[PDB]
Parts: structure tokens; C-alpha cells; sequence
């Protein structure tokens, strides 16, 4: 089990148990392990020698009927902080998730919405006294009147409902404590007005919500703490102008979308570090660029963007030009100013050539270049070789 | 065996920038590969009878197949599924069963790269006249012994744009169907054993890039109807044994990329500098003598690759042109080099090495794009430099 430690996204040891019989002690009996993820257990029943998995903070429970040891439940009451579930029944879920007080972080993925079964089962989460996230990936017909009761502590609400509808209601107003919501694929077709009554969120996420419009954003100046409007994935044709008044945002993930055109607009707020428009319908990018000096990551990814204009390198702080997949004629020499660049993408483009002013960057490296290999080819082999050193090196 | 970790940490970038998994030496596909649903691409290398199951429909990103030596099958809402997903292919047959008759069956096809050993019997071939039913294909890569060129090219005349032949040694002949191509651009004939430049070839209308690599051709003469090719801007005809350039390269005006390196040319002409259009002129590893000074015309030209040639007189009305900004003049058989040349404001590439020269002047210094990086010469030579003219590349 030693060598079946692994470490997750957030740096924290790792173990899998993946379709076994039951739970083995030896496991338990680990003292550095964090995560243990229990997927596919049929019905097995925690040991106390959890009291040895002092690390443990994270129970996974995919698809486990667990049963629970009083000793144990205890522990777990007073040192397990994060569990996630998914079921495919609604009796799989275990009922001692309620008794834990040391939770934060629920997972609840698996349909909640059946037949008087329709948030009555997690109507115990009103025991539920630190939760602060709750992702319900659940197919929610309707938002459950139990989150309007816990939401007062509640700082993340992300909500899947792989195709259905919220009828929001603006029943988050008595949810005032979120600093992040993620409304990921749940087929909204418009932005609700809770998003707007509340005023403490900082982090937006409204992926793959059928977005065909976005022209509400104009309240968002009303949102003061907004730093992330992730309107990616959705049906967003243009940008209204008044995202102009948004000069919070520093972080506009509006990636695979339908938008043609950048209005002057957008390019006003100062505080865009991450302005990923990649996939999108762009045809030309607005010298204006040059303005929004904060920003590191310029994704336009997969765009008709045919010239690079020189503003584009006005901005010294680009860190990843993702230019792959364009039609991007030729690069002009401009980015040899450019120092904080780390990683360029310059194959799948209509590039001639590629100059030797891109050797000038430091921090690039042939991992950080990724290039098809003639073209990396027409740099001189003295530049060649200083970017095959900074590979080596 | 193949747990979904471990085809995790297998995962890759291909060479055309998507997430590829190199399943190589296997008997079959595990059903664990479909859990990882962002992938792109799949390469099976040497896996042979392969039944592809449903479950390839959790793959929404895939876009791309890449079959090495894999006689596959596949089943019907897999096909189904792939014929609604698919983009690009790539099937490599060593063995003619290797190539799968099911592969033809989709129309999503924007991209195919027909490597392999393909037998004489051309026109025999159904499964190829089968790409007929690709409504999108615009990119035909064949790397196989393509003798006599197929029909399945004549039913994909207007939806293709790249044409590409690797035909290895073998004579490419029955003309009328590179005749038939209407609106093609990218003719990519590399090695098809071409004497001459084919009446086919000349007989596009609508071709942009024409690539006649490794094929001995003769002579250019029949040039009185490239007029009609305005949309061409590059002629590729390097690696070749071509000897001469007539006038007739006047007819095209919108030619910007001419490949003339490695061949037979003992002598440039001056009529091929009358052309002031040419951006992009390479002529490198050739055998000729002298410059004309007519190259004066040739403004626009911003590469002029004359490097590793029997070159020994350089005209000074090559250095009147300051938009030349690649210029290699490596390994030449050059004595001295020319003072002016600070009128080249815009020259990134200067390549010196291996020929011989007595003293490197001051006025090397005098050129402002040029970097030490990009000025290879000798260190030798770097030493019989000012320190000032060394710092002027040297320090950015």
C-alpha cells in the first residue's frame, strides 16, 4: 500500500480502493494517508483502526454501502472534514453522514429528486452545521428548499444537473454567505436574477447553461467582490458593452463560445489576467490588447485570428500565448520583448516560419515551444541550440 | 491487465496537438480506455483483431484515429457514433488486411494520411472508391506505390485541398484524373517518378502549393498556361535535377514561395530575377557560378538562400534589396564580402560558415537586425571582431 500512495490535485497522499471485496486493515493501519477513495465496496463496515489514519481528511465514497463502528463514527465526527458520494440508489447513501459535525465539503453526485424522496433523505444535512461546499451533481429539477435552509453557511454551491432546468425562484437571497456558485450544465437558457440579489460571490461559473444571451451583466457592477465570470461553454454570440463596467474581473473565461467579435469595450477593464477566448468566432483581435497589461494566459485558441497585431505585445506580462490551431499567417518579432513567456503554441497555425526573436525569451523552453518540428527547424542552430539547451538545461 | 490509471499516465500529445493514447503491442483495446472520455486520439500500433465496443460513445473529444499494422473492427453504433464524431484518420498497412474496409464508412472525414504498402491493383480497390461517401475530406495523404492514380481521387474532386503522394519509386501515369480535379489546391506529388512536369499537374485550375520533390523533372516549359494558376503562390520544386529556368516563370505574378534547391543549375538566369513578385526564392546546395546583376528587381524577395553553392561573385545589386531577410550565403565559394550592406534593415539571418574569408570588416557591425545568435560564424572569427561590433549582436 506504500507504493500504491499516490498524491491528488490538491498535494494531499492518496489510496484507491477500487472493486474489492471489502476494506483491508492494513490500509487503516496507514498513518500517512490523506485521501482514501472507496469505490465499489459492497457493504462493508469501517474498523476503528481509523484512529490510526490520524491524516485522513478526505473519505470518497463512490458506490459504497458503508456501515459504521461507534468508536469510528466518532472519529470521523471529530476529524473527517471532506466526503464526497455518489450512488446510483437513493437508500446507498448512509445515514451516519448526518451525525458527522467536522464536514465542510459534500459531494452529493447521484440523483437526490425521486418520489418522497425528494430532499426528505438529506433533509438531515440541516444537521449539517459547517458545510461551506455542496456540489449536487443530481439532476435537480427544482433547487431543494433544505440548501435555502443550510445556504446562511454555505461559501460554494455547484449544481449539475446534466440538462435540467433550475427554477431558482431567487431563493438564494437567504443564501448570502457564497464567494463561489457554479451552475455547470444545467440547460438555463438565461442568467436568474439570485445570482444578482446576492452580493458576496467572487467566483461565477456558468458553464454550458444554454447562455444564448448574456446582455444582464450590466447588475453585475452591482456583484462588487466578482472576479471570475467563467461564461464558457455556452451559446454567447457577442459581448455586451457594458462589461466594460465590470473592471473586477480579472479572470473571463469565455472559451468555446459563438462570439465573432471583441467590443472596445471589454478591453477597458485593466484587472483581466486570464483572457482565454479560445474556440471561438473571432476573425481579428482589437489592438486595445495592449491596454490590458495584467494579462498573463491569451488563449484564442482554435480562432480565425489571420494577423497578430504589434499591441499584442505591448502587454509584457503574457505568460502562455496558446495561439495553436489559428490561422495565424506569420509572428511577428515583437514577441522577442516579451520575457515572461513560458509556453507558446504555435502548432496547427498557417506560420511560414519562426523567427529567431522568439529564442529571446528566457523562460522558454522546448516543452514550454511546442511547435511542429520544421518549423522549429528554421530557427538557427545557435538559437536552436539555446532553446535545446533551455530543454536540457 | 490495463488498469484506467495506468492508460492515464500513459497519455500523450500527437503531432497534430491532440491528446493521443500510443496503444502499441496489445492484443485488443481494454474497457478501461473509454473511461478517460477527453481524449482525442487513439494510436494502435500492431493490435491486431480488434472489436471496438459502443462504449467508444463516452468519447465526445475524440476527433482522431491513428491505425499502425491493426486489423480492427468495429461495431454498428460505434460506427454510428464515429460517423457522427470522426475527423481525421491515419491508417499505415503493412498487410493489406491491416487496412479495415469499415474506416470508409463514415462522412464527418476532413483528414486521411493513407501510408502503407498499397498493391498494384489500384483501380480494384472499392474500399478506396468508397471515399466518395467522405462529404468534408480535403486532406489525402497517400504514402504508398500509387502507379496509376485512383478514381476514388476523381469522386473526391472538389472536397479536397491537400493532395499528397509519397509513390516511392514508381511512375505516376493516368492523367486524366489529376485532370479532374476542380478545386483543388495542395498538390503534395513527393517522389511519384516523374520525368517531366505531367500535363495533369498542368492542367489544374485551381491549385495554390504544387510540390514535385524527388521527381527528375526535365525541364519547365509548357509555362504559357500557369497564367491560369493565379491562386498559386508556391512552387516547390527542390531535390530535383532541374538545370534551367526559362523566361516563362513570368507568367505567374502571384508567386511567392519558388523551391529551386539541390538541382542541376549551373548558371542563374536573369529573366527568373525580372520576376519582382518572389518573396521567398531557395536555391540552396545548387551549382551555380554567378548572380546576374537583374536581381536588383527582386525587392520583395525576403529569402534568398544561395548558402552552400559554387557561387564565387556576388553582385552588388543583390545588397540594393533591404527587404531580404533570410539570407544564407554559407559554405559559398565567395573571397570577400560586401561593405554595403547596412541598407538591410531587416535581416535576421546572416550565414557565413565554412567559407573562406580573409577579414571580417567593421561593417558587419553596421546591419541592425542581425543577432550573434543568428550570425553564425566561427569562433575563431568571433575573436577578429572589435569588442563594440561584438557587443552590437552579442548584448541582445
Amino acid at each position: 500500500l506504500r507504493q500504491r500512495l499516490t498524491k491528488n490535485a490538491q498535494d494531499k497522499l492518496e489510496l484507491h480502493l477500487f472493486m474489492l471485496s471489502g476494506i483491508p486493515d492494513t490500509v487503516f493501519d496507514l498513518v500517512e494517508l490523506e485521501v482514501l477513495k472507496l469505490e465499489l465496496i459492497p457493504d462493508v463496515t469501517i474498523p476503528p483502526s481509523i484512529a490510526q489514519l490520524t491524516g485522513l481528511k478526505e473519505l470518497w465514497l463512490y458506490h459504497t454501502a458503508a456501515k459504521i463502528e461507534a468508536p469510528a463514527l466518532a472519529f470521523l465526527r471529530e476529524n473527517l472534514r471532506a466526503l464526497h458520494i455518489k450512488f446510483t440508489d437513493i437508500k446507498e447513501i448512509p445515514l451516519w453522514i448526518y451525525s458527522l459535525k467536522t464536514l465542510e465539503e459534500l459531494h452529493l453526485t447521484g440523483n437526490l429528486s425521486a418520489e418522497n424522496n425528494r430532499y426528505i433523505v438529506i433533509d438531515g444535512l440541516r444537521e449539517l452545521k459547517r458545510l461551506k461546499v455542496l456540489r449536487l451533481k443530481s439532476n435537480l429539477s427544482k433547487l431543494p428548499q433544505v440548501v435555502t435552509d443550510v445556504g446562511v453557511h454555505l461559501q460554494k454551491l455547484s449544481i449539475n444537473n446534466e440538462g435540467t432546468k433550475l427554477i431558482v425562484l431567487n431563493s438564494l437571497k437567504k443564501m448570502v454567505n457564497l464567494t463561489e456558485l457554479e451552475l455547470i450544465r444545467c440547460d438555463l437558457e438565461r442568467i436568474p436574477h439570485s445570482i444578482f440579489s446576492l452580493h458576496n460571490l467572487q467566483e461565477i461559473d456558468l458553464k454550458d447553461n444554454n447562455l444564448k444571451t448574456i446582455e444582464e451583466i450590466i447588475s453585475f457592477q452591482h456583484l462588487h467582490r466578482l472576479t471570475c465570470l467563467k461564461l464558457w461553454y455556452n451559446h454567447i454570440a457577442y459581448i455586451p458593452i457594458q462589461i466594460g463596467n465590470l473592471t473586477n474581473l480579472e479572470r473571463l473565461y469565455l472559451n468555446r463560445n459563438k462570439i465573432e467579435k471583441i467590443p472596445t469595450q471589454l478591453f477597458y477593464c485593466r484587472k483581466l489576467r486570464y483572457l482565454d477566448l479560445s474556440h471561438n468566432n473571432l476573425t481579428f483581435l482589437p489592438a486595445d490588447i495592449g491596454l490590458l497589461q495584467n494579462l498573463q494566459n491569451l488563449a484564442v485558441t482554435a480562432n480565425r485570428i489571420e494577423a497578430l497585431p504589434p499591441e499584442l505585445f505591448q502587454c509584457r506580462k503574457l505568460r502562455a500565448l496558446h495561439l495553436g490551431n489559428n490561422v495565424l499567417q506569420s509572428l511577428p518579432s515583437r514577441v522577442g520583448e516579451l520575457t515572461n513567456l513560458t509556453q507558446i503554441e504555435l502548432r496547427g497555425n498557417r506560420l511560414e516560419c519562426l523567427p529567431v526573436e522568439l529564442g529571446e525569451c528566457p523562460l522558454l523552453k522546448r516543452s514550454g515551444l511546442v511547435v511542429e518540428e520544421d518549423l522549429f527547424s528554421t530557427l538557427p542552430p545557435e538559437v536552436k541550440e539555446r532553446l535545446w539547451r533551455a530543454d536540457k538545461e | 491487465e490495463w488498469t484506467p490509471d495506468k492508460l492515464r499516465q500513459k497519455l500523450q500529445t500527437n503531432a497534430h496537438n491532440r491528446l493521443e493514447l500510443p496503444l502499441i503491442m496489445l492484443s485488443g483495446l481494454p474497457d478501461t480506455v473509454f473511461e478517460i472520455t477527453e481524449l482525442q486520439s487513439l494510436k494502435l500500433e500492431i493490435i491486431k483483431n480488434v472489436m471496438i465496443p459502443a462504449t467508444i460513445a463516452q468519447l465526445d473529444n475524440l476527433q482522431e484515429l491513428c491505425l499502425h499494422q491493426c486489423s480492427v473492427k468495429i461495431h454498428s453504433a460505434a460506427l454510428s457514433f464515429l460517423k457522427e464524431n470522426l475527423k481525421v484518420l491515419s491508417v499505415k498497412f503493412d498487410d493489406m488486411r491491416e487496412l479495415p474496409p469499415w474506416m470508409y464508412g463514415l462522412r464527418n472525414l476532413e483528414e486521411l494520411y493513407l501510408v502503407g504498402s498499397l498493391s498494384h491493383d489500384i483501380s480494384k480497390n472499392v474500399t478506396l472508391e468508397s471515399l466518395r461517401d467522405l462529404k468534408s475530406l480535403k486532406i489525402l495523404s497517400i504514402k504508398s506505390n500509387v502507379s496509376k492514380i485512383p478514381q476514388a481521387v476523381v469522386d473526391v474532386s472538389s472536397h479536397l485541398q491537400k493532395m499528397c503522394v509519397h509513390n516511392d519509386g514508381t511512375k505516376l501515369v493516368m492523367l486524366n484524373n489529376l485532370k479532374k480535379m476542380t478545386n483543388l489546391t495542395e498538390l503534395e506529388l513527393v517522389h511519384c517518378d516523374l520525368e517531366r512536369i505531367p500535363h495533369a499537374v498542368f492542367s489544374l485550375l485551381s491549385l495554390q502549393e504544387l510540390d514535385l520533390k524527388e521527381n527528375n523533372l526535365k525541364s519547365i516549359e509548357e509555362i504559357v498556361s500557369f497564367q491560369h494558376l493565379r491562386k498559386l503562390t508556391v512552387l516547390k520544386l527542390w531535390y530535383n535535377s532541374i538545370a534551367y529556368i526559362p523566361e516563362h516563370i513570368k507568367k505567374l505574378t502571384s508567386l511567392e514561395r519558388l523551391f529551386f534547391s539541390h538541382n542541376k543549375v549551373e548558371v542563374l538566369p536573369s529573366h527568373l530575377f525580372l520576376c519582382n513578385k518572389i518573396r521567398y526564392l531557395d536555391l540552396s546546395y545548387n551549382d551555380i557560378r554567378f548572380i546576374p546583376p537583374e536581381i536588383g528587381v527582386l525587392q520583395s524577395l525576403q529569402y534568398f538562400s544561395i548558402t552552400c553553392n559554387k557561387v564565387e561573385s556576388l553582385p552588388d545589386e543583390l545588397y540594393f534589396c533591404k527587404k531580404l531577410k533570410t539570407l544564407k550565403i554559407g559554405k559559398n565559394s565567395l573571397s570577400v564580402l560586401s561593405p554595403k550592406i547596412g541598407n538591410l534593415l531587416f535581416l535576421s539571418y546572416l550565414d557565413i560558415k565554412g567559407n573562406h574569408f580573409e577579414v571580417l570588416p567593421p561593417e558587419l557591425g553596421d546591419c541592425r537586425a542581425l543577432k550573434r545568435a543568428g550570425l553564425v560564424v566561427e569562433d575563431a572569427l568571433f575573436e577578429t571582431l572589435p569588442s563594440d561590433v561584438r557587443e552590437q549582436m552579442k548584448a541582445d
